């Protein structure tokens, strides 16, 4: 779903800022 | 015991130091061989001082 | 704007979804082959210039480099 | 004509459906988080540039530190004077006692 | 001359400073250098590294007086410093280091490094490339002739020597160790982010490694299509 | 439309912090 | 919607040819650098003074203590750089695909790198260094070479008798509007080419095909933008003074100069140029036909392809142009004695030959190889 894939991928970018951070 | 100096001492064995001194040695006994004459030796010199201090890095960093 | 621009006429163009096409075609694989036949068609006339270039600074480096060089004769 | 020529061969670039655009997706996806993850590190130190009876006052730590034997907008209470013997700050009518309590006025705290 | 290439540690890629040593090279500031340069920019919080914590710079902090405090005129020097007072500076004034050398100018080396072309070669090799003046030779007033230095009448007086001061680690103080380790120091000092950067800049590649790939890839999806478009002409 | 108000909210707390 | 539809009308439903090569993408970078130049510059005049008092020393702060000041200062100057490299193949993809002829797009667009110059001398004296000092007496003085009312006009930019503080507080000003400005010029740039569209490297009327630009020439120019971020910030993380010259780090010696002066690599050759002429002014003028040259370019045009896609001998001396603007690039680097100044008016005397005389008689050459003249 297109809502759905940008709200994964808004948790996405979220997670992996504090794991790349 | 500076190891700069121990180092520096080494590279000039090395043969390529040994020559590049050659080169020195020749030229300041040049600088020594005349007056009126104008041989610095600066350059030959600096021609030795740099090969031999390449040598030097080249081992010297690594004792430091 | 898209419409009024060029009286094209009969140039049938098919084309594929691109989610039906391989999504990432090999570029090394089949393009760069091309691109070797690409660039090596033009660099026979690009690097002849920079062939001469290279040459210049090489000689002027170490020309400029005699120059400074000093001779024990000269004043001797 | 209408039926003359078949559609051209395009398996050359066709693919082996959902599933591939799910893969698509997620590459979309991915990315997007990617660009994300700078954005937070980007815009977070991109803004972080920007971050750094009597009584007497000794400017301690770049503020006045009333020392004696506003809460409303940040003025001067000014000592020795006002209806409570403490203090009264000039800018709005706020009221201090000794205590440096505000008693009258519009002073929150 | 061109000064030639040197092994530094720190300079390696993703590798960073040795702060040993910087702190090494502090010491060798703070015992030698400073009777005639300062790291102005320089403050003890500034000197912070693992070289120094703030608690070590703390006590170097208080380890000086000298015009971190000023007087009823705020003349001379009239106080010790702390932990925000800047590094010590020989001199109050310019002219007193130019009266101090040789009416010449001991440079502030915060950034001497920076400011020096291929600097952290070149204090080496001035510190330590005195070498010797076969000929012609006039050196006029406390200079030291030194082939690396451009007039070979440095000025800089020479001020290492085996065992010139002594380490506090105990790493035996042989002038190319003290140049080597002060020469540490001096190039944290000038750049206090290099290893901050090194580690953004691999997050960066890591970064780029992972998107552009991934973007190539988007590109070459939404340009499949054309890329695959197949054009006939069909006149009737 | 509905998830994308979550969506946000959610990107709002990583960004935010 | 009249606010959406110029940004539809100039960024999406925009008829664009679909054969335009990664050049093409450079352009955009520049506006995308611009950006950042300028918004670097707001955090670097942030924190930042123009006083010769303060000037230096915050900057070093900006270096040392603002919060990832290191990392905006020095994007901004490996932005200032990168800004140069994409103007340099910009005009480099105009000269070659015979882009000129967009006549109005070119004279906005000569107009704009004198400006772009201008921004980076700006730039550069503001930190008040070694080199920015003795760098801006340089060019400052070049000024007073002009005949009569040199004297004057170089006293009023100084605004003293020589560069001091009247001069950096004003050279601030201009560096924080040059940029404004340059950025507008830009803008008028856009219009007077989506009059036209965009040009192909084939050189020919591409109207039969072309594409829309949001999912071709967007996703194409955020690969570009991806690249072009990748080299910035291996310049900025990596290498942040391989392009610079250390004399930076040295506040401005009012009374001392550097042994060695040079001006930035992007100006370099300009002033190689100077460096050529004997005359004084003879060497302001070349100096400024340079990048004048260019603007004359559009009416050099002789021959009856527009592109050089299939013009083999325009190529050969288009390459050799390029060739030379390298050569002119190292010698200005290099110090004044033999043979760096012969190279120097040698190649100064075959950039002037080869723009102005050889390529059009190159061209009719080739409209005579092809039975057309
Ligand atoms: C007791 C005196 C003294 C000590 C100790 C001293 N210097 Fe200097 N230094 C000077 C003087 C005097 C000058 C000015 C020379 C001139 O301006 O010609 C100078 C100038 C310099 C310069 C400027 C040369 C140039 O390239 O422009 C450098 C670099 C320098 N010193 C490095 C050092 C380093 C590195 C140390 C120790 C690790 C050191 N100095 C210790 C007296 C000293
Ligand atoms: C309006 C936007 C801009 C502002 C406010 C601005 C502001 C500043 C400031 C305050 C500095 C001094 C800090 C420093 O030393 O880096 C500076 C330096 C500089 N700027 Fe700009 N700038 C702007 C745009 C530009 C642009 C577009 C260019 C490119 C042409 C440019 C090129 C430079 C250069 C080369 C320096 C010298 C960097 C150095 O010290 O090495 N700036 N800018
Ligand atoms: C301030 C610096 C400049 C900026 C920001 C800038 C920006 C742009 C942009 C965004 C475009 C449209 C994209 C493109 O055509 O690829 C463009 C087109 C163009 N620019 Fe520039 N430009 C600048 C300077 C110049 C200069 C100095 C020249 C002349 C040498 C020039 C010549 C052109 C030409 C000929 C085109 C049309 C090329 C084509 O589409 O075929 N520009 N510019
Ligand atoms: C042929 O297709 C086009 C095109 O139609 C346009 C409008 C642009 C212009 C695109 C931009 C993003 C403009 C430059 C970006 C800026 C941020 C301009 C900066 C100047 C300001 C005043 C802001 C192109 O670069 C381009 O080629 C890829």
């Amino acid at each position: 779903r297109t809502s759905t894939f940008a709200l994964t991928i808004a948790v996405g970018a979220l997670f992996f800022e504090r794991a790349f951070d | 015991v500076d190891p700069l100096t121990t180092v520096r001492e080494h590279c000039e064995q090395l043969e390529k130091c040994v020559k590049a001194r050659e080169r020195l040695e020749l030229c300041d006994n040049r600088v020594s061989s005349r007056s009126q004459t104008e041989e610095d030796c600066t350059e030959e010199l600096f021609d030795f001082l740099h090969a031999r201090d390449h040598c030097v890095a080249h081992k010297l960093f690594k004792n430091l | 704007e898209f419409g009024n621009l060029a009286r094209i006429r009969h140039v049938i163009s098919y084309s594929l979804s691109p989610f039906e096409q391989r999504a990432f075609p090999s570029y090394f694989s089949k393009g760069i082959p091309n691109v070797l036949r690409r660039t090596r068609e033009r660099i026979l006339r690009v690097a002849p210039p920079f062939v001469v270039v290279y040459l210049i600074y090489t000689w002027g480096n170490q020309e400029f480099e005699q120059s400074k060089r000093k001779n024990p004769a000269m004043y001797e | 004509s209408h039926t003359d020529v078949k559609v051209p061969d395009f398996s050359d670039y066709r693919r082996a459906s959902e599933a591939r655009k799910g893969f698509s997706y997620l590459v979309t996806a991915t990315t997007t988080v990617g660009v994300a993850y700078a954005a937070k590190n980007v815009v977070s130190q991109f803004v972080s540039s920007m971050s750094a009876g009597k009584n007497m006052a000794f400017k301690w730590r770049g503020k006045p530190l009333f020392v004696r034997h506003c809460t409303h907008l940040g003025c001067v209470p000014i000592a020795n004077a006002g209806d409570f013997g403490g203090y009264y700050c000039p800018c709005h009518g706020s009221h201090y006692d000794a205590s440096g309590r505000i008693r009258k006025g519009p002073a929150p705290l | 001359l061109h000064p030639p290439s040197y092994p530094w540690s720190h300079r390696g890629l993703l590798s960073s400073l040795d702060h040993t040593s910087i702190r090494r090279g502090f010491q060798v500031y703070k015992q030698v250098c400073s009777s005639c340069h300062s790291m102005d920019y320089v403050a003890y919080r500034h000197l912070v590294g693992v070289c120094y914590t703030e608690e070590e710079a703390k006590a170097l902090a208080e380890e000086v007086e000298v015009q971190d405090g000023p007087n009823d005129d705020g003349e001379m020097f009239m106080r010790p410093g702390k932990l925000s007072d800047y590094f010590p500076k020989p001199y109050p004034n310019p002219e007193a280091a130019r009266a101090a050398n040789n009416g010449a100018l001991p440079p502030d080396l915060s950034y001497i490094v920076r400011a020096r072309h291929g600097g952290e070669d070149y204090v080496f090799s001035l510190l330590t490339g005195y070498c010797e003046p076969p000929t012609g030779v006039s050196l006029r007033e406390g200079l030291y002739f030194n082939p690396y230095f451009p007039g070979q009448a440095i000025g800089m007086a020479p001020p290492i020597y085996t065992e010139v001061l002594e380490y506090d680690d105990g790493t035996p103080a042989t002038m190319s160790q003290v140049a080597k380790d002060v020469a540490t120091f001096l190039r944290w000092a000038s750049e206090p982010e290099h290893d901050h950067r090194k580690r953004m800049g691999l997050k960066m590649l890591l970064m780029m490694g992972l998107l552009l790939p991934l973007t190539y890839a988007m590109k070459r999806h939404k340009w499949s299509v054309l890329k695959s478009r197949k054009l006939a002409y069909r006149p009737p | 439309a509905g998830m994308w108000g979550t969506v946000g909210a959610v990107g709002l707390v990583w960004a935010t912090d | 919607h009249p606010l959406f539809k110029i940004i539809n009308h100039s960024f999406i439903d925009l008829p664009a040819p679909s054969n335009i090569s990664s050049w093409w993408n450079f352009g955009s970078l520049l506006g995308v650098c611009l950006m950042v130049q300028i918004i670097t510059g707001l955090f670097l005049a942030m924190h930042y003074t123009s006083d010769t008092m303060t000037a230096f020393s915050s900057v070093t702060h900006i270096c040392r203590d603002v919060n990832y000041g290191w990392l905006i200062r020095y994007m901004h100057a490996n932005g200032a750089s990168m800004f140069f490299i994409c103007l340099f193949l910009h005009v480099g993809r105009g000269l070659y695909y015979g882009s000129y002829t967009f006549m109005e797009t070119w004279n906005i667009g000569v107009l704009l790198l004198f400006a772009v110059m201008a921004t980076a001398f700006m730039g550069y004296v503001l930190p008040w260094g070694q080199m920015s000092f003795w760098g801006a007496t340089v060019i400052t003085n070049l000024l007073s070479a002009i005949p009569y009312i040199g004297t004057t006009l170089v006293e009023w930019i100084w605004g003293g008798f020589s560069v001091d503080k009247a001069t950096l507080t004003r050279f601030f000003a201009f560096h924080f509007i040059l940029p404004f400005i340059i950025a507008a010029l830009a803008i008028v740039h856009l219009l007077f080419l989506h009059e036209t569209g965009s040009n192909n490297p084939t050189g020919l009327n591409s109207d039969a095909d072309k594409i829309p630009f949001h999912p071709y020439y967007t996703i194409k120019d955020i690969l570009g933008i991806l690249i072009m971020f990748l080299i910035l910030m291996t310049l900025v993380l990596f290498f942040p003074d391989m392009l610079g010259d250390p004399d930076n780090y040295m506040p401005a010696n009012p009374l001392n100069t550097p042994p060695h002066i040079k001006p930035e690599w992007y100006f370099l050759f300009a002033y190689a140029i100077l460096r050529s002429i004997p005359n004084k002014l003879g060497g302001v003028l070349a100096l400024i036909l340079s990048i004048l040259i260019l603007a004359l370019m559009p009416f050099l045009h002789t021959s009856k392809q527009r592109s050089l896609m299939f013009r083999p001998i325009t190529q050969i001396l288009y390459w050799i142009l390029v060739a030379n603007l390298l050569i002119l690039t190292w010698i200005g680097g290099q110090p004044v004695e033999h043979p760096f100044i012969i190279i120097g008016q040698l190649a100064s005397i075959s950039y002037f030959s080869i723009i102005l005389i050889l390529m059009p008689i190159s061209g009719i050459i080739e409209d005579k190889m092809l039975k057309l003249y």
